[PDB]
């Protein structure tokens, strides 16, 4: 049967799902994800000057545009040679762990959250519903809710409590990010070189006030999502098999030391490490690097399925990177993008999306890295590392515990995260509530790092910086959605290449030459089909259950 | 049972209103992102009617919509035929140009049964544009083009002016409506829709723009004209590094040509905002950007001419406030604990 | 059961405070009123510590008080006695002179257990003064004697500094902190008020103050430096009646020297002000006011100056940005729907 939704909504971007559902087996055949805008932010920005990087980027999104923009002041910071004031460094840290919390709740609890409310539920599912009605929530003592069905009502777009609260909710924590970085999505005071955010005892007064008012709110949205999540464990026993894979999982590290992070590609092992989200490709249930050198050099993007010509003929730029190491040329350091517009095509050509994959050096694979959404992805790396002692987060090695204070009307929360044993789509939805408590409880941390250097009076906010005649410059840092890198090469004082790679790249693309599938493609064909209807009114919420899991984000995924 | 007072309640000339949103343009989903964080009004208020007397609103956007896929296209493909009376065109992202192609897309939404071939933007365009009341503009994008529109970009794409005519006017009068911004200012656009909604209601006259057709009430004054480091400005005190308090024409703002409200009107709830706080503007609401505001951090030239200016009379002017703040600063005579009353009384 | 978290959790210096607020000045409670409004943070939020590791905090102030009467003054009582020593006296209103009476009083709040009179207002900061932990005056009138230290009035009345000595000193080092405001501003006073809440756990340097012992984060800057007016005033353009949009300067306003962050602020939430928004700085906010401020109405002497000087350079920076602007309101050329690209690629 052939199945086709698009464009898909409630998401970012135009994507298209198109498929090939076995209904007497409910079981998905194949698959196939395609894009249908291309911008060309690879094109323009070459001959521009390097410091308009990071506002230029910051366009490749409207939802995660600070992640661009902060991973691009990043790779500048790389390239110019500076090292900001440490005060910048939480500033902007606080502005991203802002941004966690704003994205996750917002695409949590009114794109994927409709999936789980009362109308589709009636509409897929109209048994579910029946079921769901007796089934008492296991923490209503925290959120309130008696039923799980009271809790899908409470979905409903507009007019479910919990679908309009979370709106408000979305406001003050961009307003939060506001006060770090000046607007959103679209950062004003983001430089290379630091921020122009002036630090005042207002400034972070304003954002903590804020900020324990979504603390005390996580403690209501964390028991509130297990349980609703539990349930479909529980109501449909299995349903973990949905949205599957084998953990093939990417995270490039997240919030940064200023203690150690001098923003040198050498000692870019060394601070890659000590970042507040250990960066590291975990496989599968284990975990290969402590260095992001490492995982850096073993980047490749392939083509087998994308509308370019490939590179073949095209010079390469960068050789070797700034320790000596070997560089590939399918790397995005290396990479010319020759945009080749055509008539789409399942056989071969059929999505603007290309196919990065990772460089496994022990095996010679090259797999299909993914995110999951990506929390999932960042927790888990984290968990094993054993390396952030935050105390608000405390990594064990099986684990990570993620510490809320006592608020004003609830007490102590601690929320171990334990290593899921399966990446599939509901876990994935799950880690994706329990990163937003390890945002909250990391920006706790941030803001006592930043009243200590404002009460030593280090306020100086910027360092200054010289845009060399010819240097290169990576990017690290995991954006909402997952891992995103930046690879910027000046020549002449101008842009010669830049590549930015977001999770979605990765998470939408297609079978690479190796012909290995689209982490879409792999966790949607490995999905069952729980549903309880057939092609004539089917709709088909399995699969869009399982595409929205990954957080999929289009604009990021072509640029 | 009809309350006395429900004749205060006047049905609108327009019963109920149709919001196509195409996203599916040459863009980022920024100005869609942006518009959930309005409260003045909010996006919630505008749905579910918090205001009576407008038309009752059916907002058809990708990024929040319930319906999905080729269901949720439905009555975009509908509108197409002459079927909806009462919808209005929201662009979103700039119009690719499809001329220099070929047998492929730059932007599409919609694979179509008809022939199994996507549909393209600039087809959706004078396929709806032509039988809607109103077209509007969200983001610099899809008003001028924008960031994409860029120097050296691939697509050749343009704003909504470019590719229907300036003076191109909707099936029931109103011309092309800009709200330019990088994204669209949350209230701005939420002001504007609601404007709209009053004007089709009946209870407000054509909506006043100007000669980019963007709304007066917003984008009239500039953006210096706004902002409160302007002060720092006259007394020729400007910043040497960013994260200083003082005016940042010298850092890259462009702030006094470029009209925009953000310094005046601050981003979300009063609390964001660019120069005011510390954020050269790079004119991201103006037909010009991006390419006539870079490199970003460089001072504009105009500036360089302005600032070299000499204010002699500067230093002393600047004493007298000092000296007035001196007195300012000090108690009268009368405020005491002493045996005896010295007001006056 | 102890989780690890724990550990970031620290014990406050200070283990509980009381904070005695002393409304029977000669005021009017406005900035009692006043802090209700606040949300940066909540007057409820620090009552009910929404900020961990912060010193328990009862608040005894009249207007929001549970206790009524005796049960209400009781802590102040003991506290008189002795029996207290964890707590911040607050002031509220001008402090009046009982000296040239006389039988009788301005102003009495408790009443004597033992004589049974009104207790008049510097007898009880006599008693409780040199036992407070730090002592805070709410409100221009209690830090300057404010309005009703005005000249002409019949009690003579000054300000906690006039009555305690401008370099009085707690017996925990704490010099007076002055917030002023007629009244104050909402989140000025609830930020130094959490500031000392810091201090006292032993989190944060002693409160930075001025000369006037004014909170130097929050009155270092002027009026003007925040005013999004001053654009309007760089370029020379005043307004001559009352509801203009432009520098009201000629029209009463202090702003360039007078100390207060209302304007860059907002008043609520960042939405109203004063000149900011049309309504002219009266200097309420300083030692002088409001005798060295009337009429309110008349332009201020130093203002006749300024104004007619920068006559000169106005009319030249003004069309300069006007016709740039106009450059930026026209389109790069290459953004078109023509057969063929003309973008550079
Ligand atoms: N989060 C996020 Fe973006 Ni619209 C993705 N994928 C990227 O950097
Ligand atoms: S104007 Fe800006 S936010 Fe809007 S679509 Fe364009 S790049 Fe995105
Ligand atoms: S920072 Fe910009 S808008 Fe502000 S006063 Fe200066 S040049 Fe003008
Ligand atoms: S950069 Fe300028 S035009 Fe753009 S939102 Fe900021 S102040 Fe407005
Ligand atoms: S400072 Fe003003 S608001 Fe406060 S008591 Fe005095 S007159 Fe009232
Ligand atoms: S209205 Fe007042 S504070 Fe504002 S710019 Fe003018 S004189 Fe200054
Ligand atoms: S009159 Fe002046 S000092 Fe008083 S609140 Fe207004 S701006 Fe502040």
């Amino acid at each position: 049967v052939e199945m086709n939704w698009d464009p898909i909504t409630r998401i970012v971007g135009s994507l298209g799902i198109y498929t090939k559902i076995d209904f007497e087996n409910r079981r998905v055949a194949e698959c196939y994800s395609t894009s249908s805008i291309f911008r060309g932010y690879s094109i323009f920005m070459k001959g521009k000057d390097p410091r308009d990087s990071h506002f230029i980027t910051s366009r490749i999104c409207g939802i995660c545009g600070d992640n661009h923009a902060t991973c691009s002041v990043y790779a500048q910071n790389m390239a110019y040679g500076v090292k900001p004031p440490p005060i910048a460094d939480w500033i902007i840290n606080l502005g991203e762990a802002a941004e966690y919390m704003f994205d996750h709740n917002i695409f949590q609890d009114n794109l994927v959250g409709v999936d789980f409310c009362e109308q589709m539920v009636r509409e897929t599912n109209p048994g579910v519903w029946e079921k769901a009605k007796t089934a008492e929530a296991p923490h209503a003592a925290e959120h309130g809710y008696r039923t799980i069905a009271d809790i899908m009502t409470a979905l409903n777009p507009f007019t479910g409590e919990f679908y309009r609260e979370t709106l408000l909710v979305s406001r003050y924590t961009r307003e939060m990010f506001c006060l770090m970085e000046g607007r959103h999505v679209h950062p004003s005071t983001l430089y290379p070189g630091g921020v122009g955010t002036v630090p005042t005892i207002q400034l972070f007064t304003d954002y903590i006030t804020r900020l324990m008012k979504y603390v005390e709110f996580m403690k209501k949205v964390v028991p509130l999502h297990d349980d609703l999540f539990d349930f479909f464990y529980e109501a449909l026993p299995g349903y973990e098999e949905v949205g599957r894979r084998r953990i093939l999982l990417g995270c490039w590290g997240s919030f940064q030391d200023p203690n150690v992070c001098d923003y040198n590609y050498r000692t870019m092992t060394k601070w890659g490490r000590g970042m507040f989200v250990t960066p590291g490709v975990v496989v599968d249930g284990e975990l290969l690097t402590t260095d992001l050198v490492d995982i850096n050099l073993n980047i490749r993007i392939l083509l087998g399925s994308s509308f370019y010509q490939d590179w073949d003929h095209e010079e390469t730029s960068v050789k070797n990177d700034p320790l000596g190491n070997a560089v590939d040329r399918k790397h995005p350091w290396n990479q010319t993008t020759l945009p080749r517009p055509q008539k789409r095509n399942f056989g071969g050509n059929y999505t603007w999306v290309m196919s990065p994959r990772w460089l496994d050096k022990r095996t010679g694979d090259h797999l299909a890295l993914d995110t999951g959404g990506g929390p999932i992805a960042r927790l888990w790396a984290t968990a094993l590392a054993g390396l952030v002692d935050i105390g608000y987060i405390k990594s064990t090695g099986h684990s990570v515990k993620i510490y809320l204070p006592r608020t004003a009307l609830k007490p102590e929360a601690e929320f171990e995260w334990k290593i899921p044993m399966w990446s599939n789509a509901i876990e994935r939805d799950r880690a994706r509530t329990y990163f937003q408590a390890y945002s909250a409880a990391a920006a706790l941390y941030f803001a006592e790092q930043a009243l200590a250097e404002l009460h030593a009076g280090r306020t100086r906010t910027f360092t200054d910086f010289k845009v060399p005649d010819e240097a290169i410059g990576c990017g690290f840092h995991e954006a909402v959605r997952g891992v995103l890198s930046h690879h910027l090469v000046i020549r002449d004082g101008k842009i010669a290449n830049y590549h930015p790679y977001p999770p979605t790249p990765w998470n939408a693309s297609p079978r690479d030459i190796y012909g290995t599938p689209g982490p879409y493609e792999d966790a949607v064909q490995n999905t069952p089909i729980f549903e309880e209807n057939g092609p004539e009114k089917f709709k088909g919420i399995d699969i869009m259950r399982a595409v929205r899991s990954f957080d999929p984000c289009l604009p990021c995924g072509v640029h | 049972a009809v309350p006395y007072g429900r004749k205060t309640q006047h049905t609108p000339a327009l019963k109920e209103v149709h919001i196509l949103w195409i996203t599916a343009g040459l863009g980022c989903d920024g100005d869609s992102v942006s518009i959930t964080a309005a409260s003045q009004p909010s996006v919630e208020d505008v749905v579910l009617g918090a205001i009576p007397g407008l038309p009752k609103v059916h907002l058809h956007n990708p990024v929040l919509a319930y319906e999905n896929g080729d269901e949720f296209m439905a009555p975009f493909h509908k509108a197409a035929r002459g079927e909806i009376d009462n919808f209005v065109l929201v662009l979103e992202g700039s119009i690719p140009n499809e001329r220099i192609n070929g047998e492929g897309y730059w932007a599409a939404m919609g694979t179509d049964p008809q022939t199994h071939q996507p549909i393209t933007i600039p087809e959706w365009l004078d396929r709806l544009a032509p039988k809607a009341l109103a077209v509007v503009g969200a983001g610099t994008c899809a008003t001028y083009g924008g960031i994409h529109a860029m120097e050296g970009n691939p697509t050749g794409c343009m704003g909504l002016a470019d590719y229907l005519g300036w003076q191109w006017k909707s099936r029931a009068g109103l011309p092309i409506v800009n709200v330019p911004g990088c994204p669209v200012q949350p209230d701005n656009f939420m002001e504007t829709l609601l404007y709209l909604l009053y004007q089709l209601a009946g209870l407000a006259p054509m909506i006043p723009l100007d000669e980019a057709l963007r709304p007066k009430w917003l984008f009239t004054r500039t953006v210096h004209d706004g902002c409160d480091r302007a002060g720092s400005y006259e007394q020729a005190i400007f910043a040497t590094e960013y994260g200083n308090p003082n005016c940042i024409v010298k850092l890259g703002c462009w702030g006094p040509v470029v009209q925009c409200n953000v310094p005046k009107r601050g981003w979300i709830a009063g609390v964001g905002g660019c120069p005011n706080v510390g954020g050269i503007c790079i004119g991201c609401t103006m037909p010009g950007f991006p390419d006539k505001f870079m490199p970003f951090m460089d001072a504009p030239p105009g500036a360089v001419l302005s600032s070299n200016l000499i204010k002699s009379y500067g230093p002393l002017i600047r004493s007298l406030r000092k000296l007035t703040k001196d007195t300012l600063n000090d108690e009268p005579k009368w405020r005491h604990n002493q045996p005896v009353l010295t007001t006056g009384y």
